[PDB]
């Protein structure tokens, strides 16, 4: 579905100018960041699916249920993307801040699934 | 023409070259291009400036939607889970453990629902002072009465120490409405005086404070929450009382540096204080409350 | 610089004024703007730039 969408449009960087800042000058990709909008449906319906096996995997033993450990990132991620989006619309500084917010939200998301998931298998 | 563009002499007073000044200065003289107040705007004329009217509020429309929606379905909910406790659970003795203690949990949680509805209307002295206290007094009953759940796992002395908790918060807050309830006045956006925000102008960073105040209360709770979930109550709710301190210190973590990025934008703020809100409430009287009432159900 | 002479009453003296900051192409008579992301302040009469989104190894935000 990523390369249907990435095949019609193609790599487009190059410099962008705005009305309102005409001594600075960036350049970033031709794709919007609404362009994944599809990709970012399809793993909230991946998420979706993961909750609702772990609702039926309930009843089984300690070793092959993991109904509190990965209910928890999927509630974690869809709460560091619902922050991050706000934070996106709000600050508009296409230099520095959307690299940085991305970059912390996948390494955080990583690290959170990371814990919830084979952590408390390394403790034990 | 004089749509403000004024004239300069050169070298003689018979010969002009008229050159446009700045769109927000109006003329005073007829040689002369001065701004104005801030908040108002030039008039057609170029003589002087009119207020613009305060029509920047926090107004019903597509932003405004989904707040109202979430608060009703909140309420919706609430009402839902208040009926249930009060219809099959009085009398049995699984509600009988925290009974009142859950009652004024859920008072707390419908509050917080209304505190949407708070944020969302027009700013105003007095709504600024009432939206400013219940910030504080609503989530302090709900987490006190999460942390007198927690310190169970007697009954009057319970909510008689509730009651004092809840009571030196409403002091502090009291004090702190005392400084400046008002503090509504205008708002002035460099390179942004074309529109005129009104809203009340309380620190933000006051409030931020007095939200981390809570928030170490937060935390106190969480913690014993987290101390206390090793040995359950019999009833298996120190674990789900856990979770939930977990999932609101989650919320809170996300909250306050999201706020502390978009403090430019009012709408934002508008916006986030109340997804906030609704987020905690929903996932508090969901981990708290739906395994109760699928036991219920159940038996 | 930024301020541009014209003398349309008299060749004595000009009114000289400041015009917009992003036009300096011929700073003679009258101000000219430039092309788009380029600015006009390369030796007084030209016009430069320099790249961006180049923050690899920053020690600000990277
Ligand atoms: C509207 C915002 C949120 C609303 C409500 C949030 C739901 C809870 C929040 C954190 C999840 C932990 C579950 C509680 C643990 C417990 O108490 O029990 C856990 C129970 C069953 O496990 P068990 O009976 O075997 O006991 C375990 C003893 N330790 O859940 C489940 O695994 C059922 C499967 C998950 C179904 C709901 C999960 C929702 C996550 C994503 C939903 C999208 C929300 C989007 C918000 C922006
Ligand atoms: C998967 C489900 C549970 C997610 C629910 C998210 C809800 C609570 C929130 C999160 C972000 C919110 C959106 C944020 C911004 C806007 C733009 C505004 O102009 C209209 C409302 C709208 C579109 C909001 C609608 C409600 C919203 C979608
Ligand atoms: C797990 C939760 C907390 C994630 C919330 C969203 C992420 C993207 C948040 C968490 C903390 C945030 C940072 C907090 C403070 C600042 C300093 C400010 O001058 C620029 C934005 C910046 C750098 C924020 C960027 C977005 C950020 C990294
Ligand atoms: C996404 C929005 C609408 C919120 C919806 C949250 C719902 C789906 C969640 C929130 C809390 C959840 C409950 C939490 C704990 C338990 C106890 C467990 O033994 C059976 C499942 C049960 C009863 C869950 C059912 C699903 C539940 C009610
Ligand atoms: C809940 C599922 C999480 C996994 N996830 C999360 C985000 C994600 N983006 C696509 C669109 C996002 C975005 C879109 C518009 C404005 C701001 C932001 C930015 C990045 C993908 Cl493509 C994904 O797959």
């Amino acid at each position: 579905i990523v390369v249907a969408w990435l095949v019609v449009e193609a790599p487009g960087t190059g410099k962008e100018t705005a009305p309102e800042r005409r001594e600075v000058v960036t350049l970033r990709c031709n794709h919007r960041d609404a362009s994944m909008l599809g990709s970012l449906a399809y793993n909230v319906l991946l998420i979706a699916l993961c909750t609702l096996y772990a609702f039926k995997t309930r009843k089984c033993p300690e070793n092959f249920n993991e109904a509190k450990f990965i209910g928890f990132t999927m509630y974690t991620t869809c709460i560091i993307w619902l922050a991050f989006l706000p934070i996106f619309y709000v600050t508009s500084s296409d230099y520095r801040v959307q690299t940085t917010t991305m970059c912390v939200s996948v390494s955080l998301s990583g690290s959170v699934v990371l814990g919830c998931l084979f952590a408390p298998k390394l403790h034990i | 023409a004089p749509n403000e563009m004024k004239n300069m002499q050169p070298g003689d007073v018979c010969c002009w070259i008229c050159i446009p000044c700045e769109p927000y200065e109006y003329l005073a003289d007829e040689f002369t291009c001065m701004d104005c107040g801030s908040g108002q705007w030039p008039t057609a004329d170029l003589t002087g400036c009119y207020d613009l009217p305060e029509d920047y509020i926090r107004w019903e429309d597509a932003w405004a939607i989904g707040p109202v929606t979430i608060a009703c379905l909140g309420f919706m909910c609430t009402c839902m889970v208040v009926t249930v406790f009060i219809k099959h659970n009085n009398t049995p003795l699984v509600k009988a453990s925290g009974r009142e203690l859950c009652y004024i949990l859920l008072f707390g949680v419908g509050l917080s629902y209304c505190m949407t509805f708070f944020f969302i209307a027009k700013p105003s002295p007095v709504i600024c002072a009432l939206r400013r206290l219940g910030l504080g007094s609503s989530f302090a009953i709900c987490y006190s009465a999460l942390l007198t759940k927690t310190n169970c796992i007697s009954p009057s002395s319970q909510v008689f120490i509730c009651l004092g908790l809840i009571l030196v918060q409403i002091v502090m807050v009291s004090v702190w409405l005392i400084l400046e309830a008002p503090g509504t006045r205008r708002y002035t956006l460099a390179e942004k005086r074309e529109t005129v925000i009104l809203k009340c102008n309380v620190k933000d960073s006051s409030m931020l404070i007095s939200l981390t105040y809570d928030v170490i209360l937060v935390i106190l709770c969480t913690v014993y929450a987290f101390k206390t979930r090793k040995c359950p109550e019999n009833f298996n709710e120190a674990k789900f009382i856990g979770f939930t301190m977990y999932t609101t210190c989650i919320i809170w973590l996300a909250f306050l540096p999201i706020f502390y990025v978009t403090s430019s934008d009012y709408r934002v703020q508008t916006t986030t204080m109340c997804i906030s809100v609704s987020l905690s409430g929903f996932v508090v009287l969901g981990c708290l409350f739906a395994p109760k009432v699928h036991i219920i159900l159940f038996q | 610089n930024e301020v541009k002479s014209v003398q349309p009453g008299e060749v004595c003296c000009w009114l000289c004024i400041p015009c917009q900051p992003y036009e300096y192409r011929l700073d003679e008579f009258t101000c000219a703007d430039c092309g788009l992301g380029y600015w006009p302040n390369a030796s007084l009469t030209g016009c430069f730039e320099l790249p961006q989104e180049y923050i690899r190894w920053g020690d600000a935000w990277a």
